[PDB]
Formats: C-alpha cells, sequence, structure tokens
C-alpha cells in the first residue's frame, strides 16, 4: 500500500500539473503499484497530448520526461495545379492539423499516403512527394507539400480481347472515353480515372445488356505506363455469352390486399425483342411503386434466373415475400430556418395514421422540390420502439436564399441596350408571400411592375395576389421606324389561380386598367379611322385616353426533364386575352402552345413547335386596334425575316413602309440539336437549323393607299398575305452561346419562295434576355 | 503572421477588446492565437477563445467556437468561468438570429427547427444539473422557460394546421401526445376544445363527454367552452 501525496511530474512546459493530477486514473491518497503503468500512456496518447512518456517512479517526483507533441503552426501550400490550395487545406483540416494540434508524424503519413492515391486517381502518377519538415520556433512546424505532377494519363488504344460480335469503332463510339486526336487536345478530354473508367465499365455492361446479350464475362483489365511515366495503354479480357429469346417470366408470393391480376398486367413483357434488361430493372421499380403502395413499404423482392439453354433462353421467377403491412405514426421536420412549418406541410401528401404509399411519398417530394425554397431534401423512414405498424419519416432539408434584387442588360439586334431593374423575394420573412418590383426599360419600352402574390389563400391554395404595372411602348426611336404611337398602360387586376388537379394548375384573371395612346406626325390610313370613330384628333395628329377592363385565362403545363438543356418533355399550354366588356375597345384574342419534342437519337434531337392564336372582335367595336394587334415576322417566329415585317406594307408621306397585322397566327416549328464536339462536354454552345413557314392573313382586299400600292398585282387578295394556308417559306441555321451571362442566339437564315416583296433578315443576333 | 511584433499583453487585451467595440475579430483572434503561441500559461487563451466564439456568433460560423471550447474543456475542466463557455454554448446554440435586414421585432422564434431547440433544452439541462449557482440563474431558467414554451407552440401550430385539414384521427393522437407530455403551457385549453371537436366529429360521444367532463373539471372559465373550438385565420 502507498498513499500519494502530491505525485510530481517533471519534465513538461505546459502540462498544468492539476490538468493531469485530473487525468491520471488516481489522485491524491490512492495506491498503485503497477496498474496503471500503459493506460496512462494510452489515454495521453489518445485525444492527442503527447508521444513520448517515460513513467518514472522516484520519491514521489515522477520523471515524466516528454518531448511535446509538435505543433503545425501554419501550413505551407503550393504546388498544386489542378487542386486548389484552400480546398488542399480544408480538406486536411477534416483529418485535424488545426491550430497545434499535438501534431504526429503518423498522420502526416496517413495524410501524404492520401493526396498521392487520390492524385493517382487523376491523372497525376508520378508524384515526387516531398513535404519538407522543417523545425520553427519551440515547437510549431511547417509542412511544405511539393507535388511533382506528370503531363497527363491518355490512351493510345481502347481494345479488348474476344472482339468479335461488335467491331472496335462502333464499340469506342458509344463508351465515355475517346483517345487523343484533333479534337481533344483542349480541355484534357483524355485524361483516366478511376471512377470514370469504373462508370465507362459498367456503361459498357449496360450497352451489352441491352442489346441482348447476357452476363458479360469480364475477365480482367490490365493498366500498362511508358519510360518515365507519361502515357498510359490501357488491355481489357472479356467474354459474351451469345443472344437469348426471354419469353416466360412468372411471379408468385402473397398478395394479401393487391390482386393479381394488377400484377400481372403491370408485368409488360412479351416473347418478341429477346429482352430488355432495363425494362427488367424498370419493372422492379415499378413493381416495387406499386406492390408496396398499398402498405408495405419492406417488399422484398427476389428474382432468380432459370437458364434452358439448347433452346438458349432464360425465364425469370419473382419469389415476392411482403408482409408486415406499414403505417405512419408521426413525421418531422428538420433544417427549416428561416421558413414557417405549415409552409413545408402545407405540399405534402401522406397526412399521416394512413398507410404509408410511396405513391405518395415520390409525388410529395417531387411537389416539395418544385417549390424552389431548398436545394437537397430526403425522405428517411426510421422505424419506431413500437416496430408493429409503426414507423417514423423524419425529414431533412437545405436551406437557399430566394429574395434577391435583380439588375440585368441586354442587347438586341436592332434597339440594343435593355435595363431590367427591381427588387423580388418568395418570403417575406415569414410565409411566402411572394412579392417583386420589376421595371423594364429600353429604346422602345417601358415597363414598371408592381406584384404581390400568397400561393395560399384558402386551406388547399389560391394565388391571390395583387398588382399595379406601367406599361409603356413608344417605337418611333432609331433606323427601325415602326408604326409611331406611344402607349402607356397602368391599373391593378385579380388574378385567381385554382388547381383543378394535382399536377395542373389553371389561372384566371380580371383587371381594371387605364390607357393613354398618342399618335404621331400623320399616320396611315387604319389611324384616322380609328381617332376619328373612337380616339380624337388633334391638328395632324391623334390621341386617345381611356379605360380598357380585361381578362386573361391561362392554363400552362411543362414536364421537361431541365429549364435549360431541355430533354423528353413538352411546353404546352392556353391562353387568353379577352377585355371584357363595360368599356371602351371591346376585342378578344385567343392563343395556344404546343412545343413537343423527340430525343430520337442520342445525340440528335429534333422537336415539333407551333402556337396558333385568333383576335376576334365583337360588341360595339367592329375593327380591331392597331396599338394592341399582332406584330408577324422576327426571330422567335419564324427565325428569318426582320422584326414585324410580316403582312401587307403601306407607304406613309415621304416614302416609309408600315405593316399592319392580322388576327390570326400560327406557327409551326422543326429543327436538329447536335452539340459541337470540338474541346469537350463544357455546356455553352448549341447548334440547330430550323426550316420553318409562318402565318399572317387580313381577311380583306387592300387597293387604295397614298397613291401608290406596294403589291405587284393591282387586287392582291389580302385574305392571306400568300397563296391560301397563309405561310412564308425560309430556313436557315441557329447557334447558341448558352453562358450563364444570358443567352446569345446567332440565326443565319435562307429565304425560300422569296417574293419580291418580302424584305429578308440574313443574320439575326440576340444577347441577353429581351423579354 | 504579418506583423510579428513584440507588444504588452494588457496592451493586447485593450485592443482586442477595443476592437471587439468596433467590429474587429479576425485580426483580434490572429491576436489572440500569437500570444497564446508565445505565452501558453495565460488565462487570456481562454478569454480568447470565449470571446471569438462569442464573435463567430456575431457572425455564421459555429464548428470553430464548438471545437476550441470542447478542446478547452478536454484540457482545463477546472476553470472557473466554464459555466460562461457553458451559457455561451447556450448562447451559440439558441441561435439568436442577430440581422437587422429581415429584423421582425416579433419573431416568434418558433420557425428554426426542433434540433438545435431540443439541443438548447438539453444544454441547459445539463447547465443547471452541472452549477447550482453560477453567475447566472435566473436568466438560465427564463431562456429556458421561453424556449420550451416555443417547443409547445411550435407542436400546437402543427397540431392546428393539421385540423384546418381534416385530420382528426391524427390531431387526435398529436393532441393526446400535448396533453401526456407538453403540461405546465399556455397552450392547453385550446389543445384539449381541438380534441373535443375531433371525438364529436368522430362520431365518439362517450369519449366526447368524458373528454368534455375533464374540461369543465380542468379550465371551469375559457372563451373555448362558450363559443366551440374554430379554426383561426
Amino acid at each position: 500500500d502507498f498513499t500519494i501525496q502530491d505525485i510530481r511530474v517533471e519534465g513538461l512546459q505546459r502540462t498544468e500539473p492539476s490538468t493531469v493530477f485530473n487525468y491520471l486514473p488516481v489522485k491524491v491518497g490512492d495506491t498503485y503499484n503497477d496498474t496503471h503503468g500503459s493506460a496512462i500512456i494510452k489515454s495521453l496518447y489518445a485525444t492527442g497530448f503527447f508521444d513520448d512518456v517515460r513513467v518514472e517512479t522516484a520519491d514521489g517526483q515522477l520523471l515524466l520526461t516528454v518531448i511535446e507533441r509538435p505543433t503545425i503552426g501554419s501550413l505551407n501550400i503550393t504546388g498544386a495545379k489542378m487542386l486548389q490550395n484552400d480546398a488542399i487545406k480544408k480538406n486536411l483540416e477534416s483529418f485535424g492539423l488545426a491550430q497545434s494540434q499535438y501534431f504526429n508524424q503518423a498522420t502526416l503519413n496517413q495524410a501524404v499516403a492520401g493526396l498521392k492515391e487520390e492524385y493517382l486517381g487523376r491523372g497525376k502518377l508520378n508524384i515526387q512527394i516531398t513535404p519538407k519538415v522543417t523545425k520553427l520556433a519551440r515547437n510549431r512546424v511547417d509542412i511544405d507539400i511539393t507535388i511533382d505532377e506528370g503531363k497527363s494519363a491518355k490512351i493510345t488504344d481502347i481494345e479488348f480481347e474476344g472482339n468479335q460480335v461488335y467491331s472496335d469503332r462502333k464499340l469506342m463510339r458509344q463508351m465515355s472515353l475517346t483517345e487523343g486526336g484533333i479534337w481533344t487536345w483542349l480541355t484534357r478530354s483524355d485524361r483516366f480515372d478511376r471512377q470514370k473508367f469504373a462508370q465507362d465499365m459498367e456503361k459498357v455492361t449496360d450497352f451489352y445488356q441491352n442489346n441482348g446479350y447476357f452476363d458479360f464475362r469480364i475477365l480482367d483489365t490490365d493498366i500498362q505506363t511508358n519510360e518515365d511515366k507519361t502515357r498510359q495503354t490501357i488491355k481489357i479480357t472479356v467474354h459474351e455469352g451469345g443472344r437469348f429469346r426471354w419469353g416466360k417470366v412468372s411471379i408468385e408470393g402473397d398478395t394479401n390486399e393487391v390482386p393479381k391480376a394488377e400484377l400481372e398486367k403491370l408485368l409488360t413483357m412479351k416473347p418478341g425483342k429477346w429482352y430488355e434488361r432495363q425494362q427488367m430493372t424498370a419493372v422492379l421499380g415499378e413493381i416495387q411503386n406499386r406492390m408496396g403502395s398499398a402498405g408495405y413499404a419492406y417488399s422484398e423482392i427476389s428474382v432468380q434466373p432459370l437458364p434452358n439453354a439448347g433452346t438458349k433462353t432464360v425465364d425469370f421467377v419473382l419469389h415476392i415475400e411482403p408482409g408486415r403491412k406499414i403505417y405512419v405514426n408521426e413525421i418531422h421536420i428538420t433544417g427549416n430556418n428561416k421558413t414557417r412549418d405549415e409552409v413545408v406541410r402545407r405540399e405534402l401528401r401522406q397526412m399521416e395514421s394512413a398507410p404509408y404509399d410511396t405513391s405518395k411519398l415520390q409525388r410529395s417530394k417531387e411537389r416539395v422540390e418544385l417549390l424552389g425554397y431548398f436545394d437537397n431534401v430526403q425522405f428517411d423512414a426510421v422505424p419506431l420502439a413500437g416496430t408493429p405498424d409503426k414507423v417514423d419519416l423524419n425529414m431533412s432539408l437545405t436551406e437557399r436564399s430566394t429574395g434577391s434584387l435583380d439588375l440585368s442588360a441586354g442587347w438586341v439586334q436592332d434597339t440594343g441596350l435593355v435595363m431590367s431593374a427591381g427588387v423580388s423575394q418568395d418570403n417575406l420573412f415569414g410565409t411566402g408571400k411572394s412579392a417583386a418590383l420589376r421595371a423594364s426599360r429600353s429604346k422602345t419600352t417601358l415597363n414598371g411592375s408592381l406584384s404581390f402574390t400568397d400561393p395560399y389563400f384558402t386551406a388547399d391554395g389560391v394565388s391571390l395576389g395583387y398588382d399595379i404595372y406601367g406599361k409603356a411602348f413608344d417605337p418611333r426611336k432609331a433606323s427601325t421606324s415602326v408604326k409611331q404611337y406611344k402607349t402607356t398602360t397602368a391599373g391593378g387586376g385579380v388574378r385567381m389561380g385554382i388547381p383543378v388537379t394535382e399536377y395542373d394548375r389553371v389561372n384566371f384573371g380580371l383587371a381594371a386598367e387605364h390607357l393613354t395612346v398618342n399618335t404621331y406626325n400623320k399616320a396611315p390610313k387604319r389611324y384616322a379611322d380609328f381617332i376619328r370613330k373612337y380616339g380624337k384628333t388633334d391638328g395632324a395628329d391623334g390621341s386617345f385616353k381611356g379605360l380598357l377592363y380585361k381578362g386573361t385565362v391561362g392554363w400552362g403545363r411543362n414536364k421537361t426533364d431541365s429549364a435549360s438543356w431541355p430533354t423528353r418533355g413538352y411546353l404546352t399550354g392556353v391562353n387568353a386575352e379577352i377585355a371584357l366588356p363595360g368599356s371602351k375597345l371591346q376585342y378578344y384574342s385567343a392563343t395556344h402552345n404546343q412545343t413537343w419534342f423527340f430525343p430520337l437519337s442520342k445525340t440528335f434531337t429534333l422537336m415539333l413547335g407551333g402556337e396558333v392564336g385568333i383576335a376576334g372582335g365583337y360588341g360595339r367595336t367592329k375593327e380591331i386596334p392597331f396599338f394592341e394587334n399582332f406584330y408577324g415576322g422576327g426571330l422567335g417566329s419564324v427565325r428569318g425575316y426582320e422584326s414585324g415585317t410580316l403582312g401587307p406594307k403601306v407607304y406613309d408621306e415621304y416614302g416609309e413602309k408600315i405593316s399592319y397585322g392580322g388576327n390570326k397566327k400560327a406557327n409551326v416549328s422543326a429543327e436538329l440539336l447536335f452539340p459541337m464536339p470540338g474541346a469537350k462536354d463544357a455546356r455553352t454552345v448549341r447548334l440547330s437549323l430550323f426550316a420553318d413557314a409562318g402565318s399572317v392573313w387580313d381577311g380583306r382586299t387592300y387597293t387604295a393607299a397614298e397613291n401608290g400600292n406596294n403589291k405587284s398585282v393591282y387586287s392582291e387578295n389580302a385574305h392571306k398575305s400568300t397563296f391560301t394556308n397563309e405561310l412564308r417559306y425560309s430556313a436557315g441555321g441557329a447557334v447558341t452561346w448558352l453562358s450563364p451571362l444570358g443567352p446569345m442566339k446567332f440565326s443565319y437564315a435562307y429565304p425560300l419562295k422569296k417574293k419580291p416583296e418580302d424584305e429578308i433578315q440574313r443574320f439575326q443576333f440576340q444577347l441577353g434576355t429581351t423579354f | 503572421a504579418q506583423i510579428t511584433q513584440d507588444w504588452s499583453v494588457e496592451k493586447l487585451y485593450a485592443e482586442a477588446q477595443d476592437e471587439l467595440n468596433s467590429s474587429n475579430y479576425t485580426r483580434a483572434v490572429k491576436l489572440y492565437e500569437i500570444l497564446e503561441s508565445r505565452f501558453p500559461t495565460s488565462r487570456h487563451a481562454r478569454q480568447s477563445q470565449l470571446d471569438t466564439a462569442y464573435a463567430y456568433y456575431k457572425d455564421d460560423e459555429k464548428d470553430k467556437a464548438l471545437a476550441a471550447i470542447e478542446r478547452f474543456r478536454r484540457l482545463h475542466p477546472q476553470h472557473p468561468n466554464m459555466d460562461y463557455a457553458l451559457y455561451l454554448r447556450g448562447l451559440v446554440l439558441f441561435n439568436e438570429d442577430q440581422s437587422f435586414l429581415n429584423k421582425l421585432a416579433s419573431q416568434d422564434w418558433s420557425d428554426r427547427d426542433p434540433k438545435a431547440n431540443r439541443e438548447a433544452y438539453q444544454a441547459f439541462a445539463e447547465l443547471v444539473q452541472r452549477f447550482p449557482n453560477s453567475k447566472y440563474a435566473a436568466d438560465a431558467t427564463a431562456r429556458m422557460v421561453k424556449l420550451v414554451d416555443a417547443l409547445g407552440g411550435n407542436e400546437m401550430s402543427v397540431a392546428r394546421y393539421y385540423m384546418k385539414r381534416g385530420a382528426y384521427i391524427a390531431a387526435a393522437n398529436r393532441a393526446k401526445k400535448i396533453i401526456g407530455s407538453y403540461q405546465n403551457t399556455r397552450y392547453v385549453e385550446e389543445s384539449l376544445a381541438i380534441l373535443e371537436l375531433a371525438y364529436k366529429k368522430l362520431d365518439k360521444p362517450q369519449l366526447a363527454a368524458d373528454t368534455r367532463r375533464v374540461l369543465e373539471t380542468n379550465f371551469p372559465k375559457s372563451p373555448f367552452l362558450t363559443h366551440a373550438w374554430q379554426p383561426d385565420d
């Protein structure tokens, strides 16, 4: 036995003997013979305290001669070329090495091994890593990183063994890896990566699997370097299995609540096409979503291939084994800062205490991600200690800022500078209550607006809000001399949205507006009649002031897989601007929208577009006001002639040409999209070529003008602006630069069936938004 | 390390505190770590790891301050100012949200998250259990009852919204949870009314009579007794 009387440790600098008094498993007045001779070693070696402690026992003052753990004061960073110095610093801080952080040499070895292996994952193989360890002040150490990088790791030949069933070249055209050429020097599109190599391997597995060849026995892969470790060669050996004919799939198992006939019907398969394993994965997914929507989340489906040779076929029996129907007990939400709890509970399905259906959970996920308030969302399902029928659905969010101020500028081919400024907010530090002030202004357009919306007026939801806009437009401007009139509209409008179903959402709107339209020096024929029938003449000019109480009906659906760089999906809708009667200028107009897509090739994609619209007159007003008419021809309309240059052209004083426009517009579009293989798949440019006609008609006929008719035929039937089924042939290519600084669309168009009156526009450039 | 000038610890502390007055911390913590690297044996190290935590509390990051205070706990578990650090934890974990661009003086505080609120509750429980008599006892219990009231109000808002949708079979279990584990709150005599309305709407006559007897025995005077409960807004 021994009583401790202030056991002293000697050989320290800052260990604070009281702290080690706390840390030793003993204290004052304790008996220790040999118990913790090594336990204290493990404790202080852990938690990063010391690395070499000599424990002695002599005269109650133990000589703990320790060399204190060196301190990483300032990490020296250099030699990093592809990866950033702050990046290596942060991913090294992930492993410790914080302020003085009791540095250890083994940790240095681990870190250098990690970085060298992660660089071998990249195109750097011969790395002369020399981390210079230097003895700075009392315990400071500076670790210098030096990465002697190789040039790159490109491939000379990509070949397989047993390459008898498919050609080498076409096989290279399908993999996501090419060889050095003339279109590979830029952006180092020939580097070698472990993860990219595994992705290409699984990709060629799916390739051989979809084509009808089974089990794809990959024998081996052999990588080889060269002298000085500069170039790379790859060799592969695989084994095929031939084609088959899979026609006898079947399912067996308990179906307590779901009828077996429904599962058999959803099992889409036929003895033809000999199989599709992608369709196999698809039917597994659909059977897991359907059988599992009745309330069986843990439905484990087993599949075993039954191969019958000779006839060279394989069958698939599906021994589904579901059970223990799953209900829901509670659903929490985490990471919902800056946002109310109700604004998230208001969207998702699967209310509570109901059977758990993934069919509603996926819909809830798409609904909540369609809101835009958050970036990433997950749907976890953790069971409870009352596991029979009780599970938990804790949520997780990744918040993103919503409100911001936009100050954007753009440049169009003819007008030039256009500005759009304003504030916007999707969450006014509360619920949604989205509001925004936005004012756009060009050399010819002026559009101020205040708007305030709330997605949920009622319990389910109504987009209720207000808006006061300041529309103004005047094209009496530089060289492009469009029909001269300055219009300015203001006022308010009730716009009520109402979902008809879970997917679509229609919206009606009524609005009380005031309008002031003032013409300029002597105007064409179609202006004097208006200013003497409804307007007001003033000397050699005309003006009008009044109310334009109007309504707007809208319904638009969009299901593309991406906003930018579109894919399978289609934007469609209907719209109707019907100036409701009660005030002057009783008119109405309808429109349509159809922009079908077709990815009928891995590289070339086509589209079938086209919109149709009629602008009818009713009530007192029989004619159509010019300032609300349609302007055919332009970039988005025909991609050919100049904007607003379709329809008829009338001479005015001093011989200027003006176009009226029709009340029946239509267009159909078709192009072919393929990217540019120059450097890499950098998302910056897209090339296409359109060949589309137009549509513009008047109905009447034009013979009287300012003593001169701009048409060849003296009595040119203006029922159509051309022969029957009004249209103007044209075509041409179109490149688009899709840098984040707005799109730059450059269209080079060639006309077709060129009449001697249609002014052409060979090259059109649009930069920015120009909305 | 760009000036590397010899100075006095008292003058460094004065400069650091007047920089705190003038919102200068990035150099203050760099004026903090330098004196700890040169002079390790100083309470100024603890003062630094606490006021840079207060600074990161004015700023956005928290992991650095929490790592520093946990390292301090691992090194000096017997310093008397530990409680303040504890309080600082309860401070940095509370997320006061000091920001004037979205001031909203109301700031019901029941919208941040249940995670941080529950963690702050656990932290304050550990606080009151560790030091029964520190430099702060009234403010701790005050903010504790405030945060438990905020949690109860969050649960009440969830139950209220669920009642706006018709999920009586779910609002039932929600109200059971509230009445069984969320006592001493202010949202009692309203959740009971919602439970009674749900039981009446679910054709539970005996259950409705029993819960209304509990109503009249637990709350003899309440406006929800005369006027049946109606979802506000």
